[PDB]
Order: structure tokens, then C-alpha cells, then sequence
């Protein structure tokens, strides 16, 4: 069954989709000459990039989700205390705003990890940054992010870069990527990750979660977090220097590979 | 003549509001020493205080609130010489504009039937009607079989709503519709989803 | 081709396939509202759960595999 | 719609795309018993490698 | 909970540009570079409160390193 | 031998949620917090014995940073 | 004591470039005295002076801007001292610092065609394939049959803006292209548009 003059794997646009007698193998091909979805008997090709799930597919509808960042001075001190230990946004007997202080003791600080809002708490890890003397006056990773459409029919730059230029006021950085799907139609959406200058759109998008029972090999991966039991490498910089400085000039790095050495600067 | 100028008066854009939620995106600080932000919520004659301390953001969002209620939101930052007693006595801040907005109604089902899909020859499909009242964007409706009462819930709707629904692929039997909208706001994570309000009568699809 | 009563992009829960002359591109659409196959000209997108494979698809077939401690 | 001699679940290669009506939900399946492209209503199961993009 | 995935693999997985995940769990990894902000053990990372039990850390930002 | 894996991607991938594979290889990982317990030279870990490694940041169970 | 302040220099938080429409987004004024705030826009050859009533918004909208020109952004608040004359001089204006954007440029159509595939039995469906050269996140596009005097413009197509379109389902009479291209200011209800750029050439559908 196939479109007029359109034959498996033909320029022309059409479609086409039927036996291969000679091999026994049935066939299938949908699409242009540049995109298309061509199936033979041992091999699946898809050209156009593909997206498999829904923005918000797999959230709980009892409750939402959402982030936070908190940032609090709570010590009037006279020497350098340990970290806090409760995961709560008030500490232990810790206050939550800078006091007064008398002249002998000094204000410290912690930069504290993400807060959750509907718990009012440190999420599960994410423990409390180390303490510094609070003097005077107190580049943002690459993360994930989702955005909402009116009426969504294609990829909006500049939907995007008033987004990141509002909410952060300081433009997306390097790696960021964000999702547009049309309000009152999730299924409907765009995905393009910004590098350099200009969003691109990738070659695939998943939404949920990726598992492999194999290997998996990429030219370079980018996460928030990871754990892996063994690990082989054979130079580390820091993730400033690594992707702000391409020269990594600054560095706080190790050196597996050749002389092995560390390097604080 | 050494000074420590306030922060200037907090501007917030139009309150985008999701039902127990809220987004609100201020202006950028200028001051040298903005170390918080604060907003004092008004429902009635009640009024809290809800403080922010994280400044890298510029987009807040009220965890917690009530059903249907118009508010009054008047925000500030303030300075490090701004300590917690005089933030409660807003003494020495320049707090924002009033701002008037209302909360959002969660989604109601008024009722369910089986419709035959209008067909040139044949039997056509059945087609399930339900009616929607309420304020959501792309709410998921959801069914459970009747035969028992361990049956999962299944999703087969996320459409925009509208003031009728229709969708097909739907086993004939009886079913149990459970709807719950949902309204994002412009943060990136923030999605707002309400409880389940299932349709009281069980309503049964045939051919 | 399609079954009756069933267009693109559509909550119905029929089969789809043929060329758009409106935008002249080749449309596909298999499942219901939720759960789908959709595919337009440009972009591709599947909203049900997908598996690429089978297990054991590359174990040696003289020996098995195991693991001990 | 389906070459003759055709299941969703037989083993002969073949395709066979259709409604059913046990499930109103669309099911296709396309290939040989160990290569194929079997779309149950409910999740997308696929036997034979595939190959997403064009290198440049 | 047990959490159906987006997407199930049996084979192995190739990608000639980049891959990028909110976070990754593997047993085992072949790397040449790195840029990470800090370096935690496995146990403590998986574990609430990382920071609170922690048999090495390393801040790359802060140029720290501890040992217990 | 050589051997035809799953499935390929000849551009990049984005995964709104978390990832898990058996094991990763890739050029370059910018990351921003890893749980690791024992690291070794790429060359080493790719050996057959990594006791030959020259760096181990072994963190499980020893906690100690030994140069070889 | 008694003294007189300048409204504090404002810091331009970001600037969101249209081809006709301008967005900045800046700092709120910390003084009592301000009335109003203004902008001295660059062309790189004259100086054009743009002031917008009320502070009562952190952003702001410059209007009527030469497509493809390069603009620097430099202003500040006003307060009541300062007069007419002495802000024409910008002698006590303290002004905030210069700020260069590259203004974007309208979509025009390359090259206007149609061409269709030959058919053994039926007949070939007539499709447009018309190259651009815009930049515009998204465009329209509209058509209108020249054989007849006067036809009203139609809309066609409408999607992003792409180095090929293509598009069919139109009738066969001799048609005029119009291409208009339309960007979103970062509020959501106003949208930047183009002028309408039109081919020259006047050419049948493809049949």
C-alpha cells in the first residue's frame, strides 16, 4: 500500500509499505528523501529527530513540584562553628536572618543547598555548603528547565531568551536546555539546547527515564549528579575551568594520566 | 555622610495564579547589600509575611495558600542594616505597589454519557461526552473500571479543557471518571496539579 | 487509509496514514488521545513507553553468562 | 489491514495493522518472529536495531 | 515505588554528539576528562545528607580536600 | 570482535529525568556532584589488573590517596 | 541640611530586540523627587532622545526604530528639578551607561515557486515551495489571487521561519505572495510584526 509513484526508499514524498518477496521481509517507508522513517527487514532508520514521552508525563497529580534556593546568615559568633546537621530550613537553635552582634564576635554564613517549599526543608542530600565569615556582602550550572506556550506551533527563540533573561535576568549559559509545549496540549513541543550562540535543536528527546542494560558510549555527557562505582580517567579539571575557560588556564585539577600530581590554584 | 541607601521599590508583573500556588516576577535590586526578599500576603483581614531569603532568583512562588481567595501581595527587598524585628515593622524598607488578584477554581465534571460516533455506514465507535467546568489548562481525565474496586486508574485524556470533552478508545463497560486540571506558571519547574474530583455516578458505554 | 470517523491529531482512537496536501507532508497517527504514534513531516513523537530489543539479544549461545563473590 | 495470512502474534513475517475492538486500542505489528515492530496498544516494542539521524 | 521508565535498551547505546541527563547512575565508567564542582563517595552520595557521613570529599571550587 | 549495538544516534540526546547503563565511556564529563569509591587511570581501569593504576582515590572502604 | 538629590544612575537589566519593537528591562528609580524617566537612543550618525511618561514598570517599549540598525542605550530618571532644557543638555541627568544591541531584520522571500509531481491517473496536487531569507522566530504568510482587481489577502501558512516552505490546498487562480514576519515581546500578549514584504513576480499554482 503506497502513495502514486512512490517507491520504498524513493525521492519523491510518499509513502510506501509492503512485502519484499524475493527476501521475505516486510517493508516500510514514510517520508521525504531528507527525512523519513525506513524500516527494512534488519534495520530501522529514522531521519527526523524523534521525541519519546510528554513534558510532566510521569508527575504526581496529588501534589506538584517545584524548587527553591535559600541563602541565610544565623550566627553571632566569635569563632568559626561547625555545619549544621538538621536538614531544616531553620537549623538547630540556628537562626534564620543576620542578628546583631557585639563588637568581640563576627556573622558566618552557610550557602544553603536547594530548599523544598512544600516540605520546608533541604531536599534528600544536598547538604549544607561550608560555613565562611560573613564579610560585607554576599556563571550558574547548567540545568534543566520547561516552559509553557499560549498557543505553541514551532521552536521560539525568543520565547526562550526573554525567559532565561526574566526569571535568571542573566541569559541561559552554555549546555542549558529548555522545552516549549503548547498550553492546553502537552503532547504538542520543542526542545532545543543552547551552545555557543542560538539554540539547536537535538537529534532526540526523552522525557522520563533512560535504562540500558548495555553500554553506552557519547563524545561528552552533562549531569546534575551521577554515581558510579569505578571510574577511569585520566585528567580532571573543575567544571568552571572545564567549560567556562577553554584554555583551562585557572584550575583546582588532578592529573591521572602522565606525572600524577595536585594542584590547588 | 557615609550611608546605606535602602533598596529601591520592589515592581511585580502580572500575578500568574494557580490554585494553591502563585508566581510573581519583581524587578532587579540595584543596592549593594540586598540579601532578601519578602512578601506580605493579605486574605481578608489576615496578613502573612512570607520572606525569601534567596536573592539569585528573580521569580518567587507562594508554596501554600487558599482555595479560591483573592489576595494582596506587597513585596521588598531589604538590606543587611533591615534585621527581623524591623522587617516585621516594615521600618526602614520600600515595599511595592498593591497588586489585586484572585486564585483559580479546580476543574468539575457535570456529566458523563456514551455517544455512537455519526458514521456514513457501519457501527460506528462510541465516544465519551463529559462535561467540564472550572479553570485548567490541559487537564487529564482518567477512568477506573466498575468490575472491581482494585481496578488501576487509567489516563485517556490531556487535552485542553473545554466546556465539553470528547475522547474515544474507551472498552465498553461501566467506569468511574476522575479528573484533576493542571496550570504550570512560567518557572521552570513549578506545575501546579489539584485533587481528584471523580464523578459521583457511575455511568456505563455500550455499543 | 484510516479507520472511519478518524483524522490526525485527533482524541479519536483510530489509524491514520496518508499525505497531507495541505501542508504537503506525510501524516501517521496509531493509538488514542494518550497513548500514540504520531509522526508529521518534520517531527516525530511517540507518547507510549518504548523498548528497543530484547534481553539476552547479544548472549553467546555455546556459553551462558554468571557472576560470583 | 494485513497481508494474507497474517497475526498480530503469529510467527509468520507479515504486518498487520488494525483496530481491536477488545481494547478499542490500535495495534501494529510489522516483521519476521525475531525482527519486528510489534505496537501494542500500550507500549512500543521493537526487535530490530534502529538508527536515529543522519551522520552531517 | 517501582517506576516504569521513558525508554528500555538491551543492547548498547551509541551517540555521536552529546548526552545530557539530569543525573546518572552506571557501575562503571572509562572517562577522559572530567569537570566536575565536587566529588563525594558513592556511599555518602547515595545517602541523605552527604556532607553529614562522608569518608573522602574534595571541593574542586573551594580547592578542599578532607579525609576523615 | 566488532558488533552492532542497540541503537544509534549520529546527534546529541537530552533526557528530561535520570539515565542508567551497565557502564559509560565517553570523552568528556562535565558534571556537577559524582559518587565514586575507588578512581583509577583510564589507561589502568581499562587494564586487566588496575592495582597497576598510578592514582587510586580510593574512597569505599580505605579513604586514602595513594601515588604509585 | 537641606539638600537636593539626582535620581540614582538605573543599570539596563537586558534589552529583547525586535525589528520594529525594542524591550529593556531596567533598574526602579530610589528617589522621591522622580517624575519621569528617558532614553537616548544611537543611531551611530544622529542622536534621537525617547522619554516614556510614568515608572510605574521596570520595562519599556521604544517604538518606531530603523530595521537592520545598530542602537546604544543610555538613560535615566528625571526627577522635578531637572528641567527641559537642562535634560536636552543632560548636564545633572547622571546618566547611565551606553549599552550597544544589534537591531534584527525583516523577512523577505528569496524566490517564489511551485512545482508538482506528474501522475499516471488522477491528478498531481499542486504545492508552493517559496525560499526566504528572515530571521523571525515566526511567520505568516498570505496569498491573493491577482487575475481578479481586487481579492482580499488570505493566510496560508503559518509556522516558523525556514530557509524552504512548503505548503498546498490552494485553489488554482493566479496568486500574490505577501510575507510577514511576527515576534513575541517578552509579555505575552504583545507581538512585534513585520511590514509586509511582497514578490514582485505574480505566478499560477502549479497544476
Amino acid at each position: 500500500i503506497y502513495t502514486q509513484g512512490k517507491t520504498w526508499g524513493d525521492t519523491k514524498s510518499g509513502i510506501w509499505m509492503g512485502m519484499d518477496n524475493v527476501t521475505a521481509k516486510p517493508k516500510l517507508d514514510i517520508g521525504n528523501a531528507t527525512q523519513y522513517i525506513r524500516y527494512d527487514g534488519n534495520i530501522l532508520r529514522i531521519s527526523s529527530e524523534v521525541v519519546i514521552g510528554t513534558p510532566n508525563g510521569d508527575i504526581d497529580i496529588q501534589t506538584g513540584i517545584q524548587g527553591k534556593q535559600t541563602v541565610f546568615i544565623y550566627i553571632i559568633g566569635t569563632s568559626l562553628p561547625a555545619k549544621p546537621t538538621s536538614p531544616a530550613y531553620p537549623p538547630s537553635g540556628w537562626s534564620k536572618t543576620p542578628p546583631n552582634r557585639t563588637s568581640n564576635t563576627q556573622n558566618i554564613y552557610c550557602s544553603t543547598g536547594t530548599l523544598d517549599p512544600v516540605t520546608n526543608q533541604l531536599v534528600s542530600g544536598t547538604s549544607w555548603s561550608d560555613v565562611v565569615q560573613w564579610s560585607g556582602t554576599e556563571q550558574r550550572g547548567p540545568g534543566m528547565y520547561s516552559l509553557a506556550i499560549a498557543n505553541l506551533t514551532a521552536w521560539n527563540d525568543s520565547q526562550a531568551n526573554s525567559f532565561f533573561t526574566s526569571n535568571f535576568g542573566s541569559g541561559p549559559v552554555k549546555y542549558d536546555v529548555l522545552t516549549e509545549y503548547k498550553s492546553g496540549a502537552p503532547g504538542t513541543a520543542f526542545t532545543r539546547q543552547w551552545n555557543g550562540s542560538a539554540w539547536t535543536s537535538p537529534a532526540m528527546v526523552l522525557h522520563g527515564d533512560m535504562i540500558v542494560n548495555g553500554t553506552v558510549t557519547a563524545s561528552k555527557i552533562v549531569a546534575n549528579n551521577a554515581f558510579l562505582s569505578q571510574i577511569g580517567v585520566n585528567i580532571i579539571y573543575d567544571r568552571a575551568a572545564a567549560l567556562s575557560s577553554n584554555p583551562e588556564g585557572s584550575y583546582k585539577m588532578k592529573i591521572d594520566l602522565q606525572n600524577g600530581y595536585i594542584h590547588i590554584r | 555622610m557615609i550611608s546605606n541607601n535602602a533598596p529601591a521599590k520592589m515592581v511585580l508583573n502580572s500575578v500568574l495564579t494557580g490554585y494553591t500556588l502563585a508566581y510573581i516576577q519583581h524587578s532587579i535590586y540595584s543596592d549593594y547589600d540586598v540579601i532578601g526578599r519578602s512578601f506580605w500576603l493579605k486574605e481578608g483581614s489576615n496578613v502573612t509575611r512570607r520572606d525569601f531569603t534567596g536573592i539569585d532568583t528573580f521569580s518567587v512562588t507562594i508554596n501554600n495558600l487558599k482555595p479560591t481567595t483573592t489576595y494582596e501581595v506587597q513585596g521588598a527587598f531589604y538590606d543587611s542594616i533591615i534585621d527581623s524585628e524591623l522587617l516585621n515593622a516594615q521600618i526602614g524598607i520600600n515595599l511595592s505597589d498593591k497588586q489585586t488578584f484572585k486564585m483559580k477554581s479546580a476543574p468539575r465534571i457535570t456529566g458523563a454519557r456514551c455517544e455512537s460516533e455519526p458514521v456514513d455506514v457501519g457501527v460506528g465507535a462510541p465516544i465519551v461526552y463529559i462535561d467540564t467546568t472550572g479553570e485548567a489548562d490541559y487537564c487529564t481525565i482518567e477512568l477506573k473500571d466498575n468490575s472491581n474496586a482494585n481496578n488501576p486508574w487509567v489516563k485517556y485524556y490531556v487535552g485542553a479543557l473545554m466546556p465539553t470533552i470528547m475522547f474515544g478508545g474507551v472498552p465498553i463497560g461501566s467506569y468511574k471518571v476522575r479528573i484533576s486540571g493542571q496550570i504550570s506558571l512560567p518557572d521552570g519547574v513549578t506545575i501546579d496539579s489539584s485533587g481528584y474530583y471523580e464523578y459521583p455516578n457511575v455511568f456505563e458505554v455500550r455499543y
